[PDB]
């Protein structure tokens, strides 16, 4: 939202040219991935009576 | 002779099994899914509730067995096979009583 333009020419005493500059910043979320190896297994559930 | 011919002993375990089934069905919709870490917290909560209701009691002999009413443990052999087991000490019933009169 904040916009402000800066002048870049001393004057029209040399070339008759008008120049104006602006500065911007860009925020980017670069992704990095770590390779994995997949294996399968099993989980079993049992119920027991103590002693 | 398995302490099973008493009516309530199968009833407690059947109720706990039904509760576990309902918990596991809901857990399957979680992002990770069924996990050994996830299956311990819920079981601890339900077993604590059952202890609070009075269904599970401490072992009769504190020397031989620990004071805890239930033991929940997870064991791992290799990486493919996991195992989750819980043991319980059911409440007893009072059905046979004997009196012995004496004379001073």
């Amino acid at each position: 939202k904040s916009i402000a333009f800066q002048d870049l020419t001393t004057g029209t005493a040399d070339n008759r040219l008008f120049a104006v500059g602006l500065n911007l910043t860009v925020v980017a979320e670069l992704p990095i991935l770590a390779y994995m190896q997949q294996t399968t297994g099993t989980i079993t559930v049992k119920a027991k009576i103590l002693e | 002779d398995n302490y099973l011919h008493f009516q309530h002993v199968p009833s407690l375990m059947n109720a706990i099994s039904r509760f576990f089934v309902q918990l596991a069905r809901q857990m399957k919709h979680s992002p990770d899914g069924i996990t050994a870490a996830g299956l311990t917290k819920g079981m601890t909560k339900l077993l604590d509730r059952f202890v609070a209701s009075g269904a599970l009691v401490a072992p009769r002999d504190p020397d031989a067995d620990g004071t805890e009413p239930y033991v929940l443990k997870v064991t791992q052999a290799e990486f493919d096979k996991w195992e989750v087991v819980w043991a319980c000490c059911p409440t007893g019933v009072a059905r046979r009583i004997q009196g012995v009169p004496l004379l001073i």
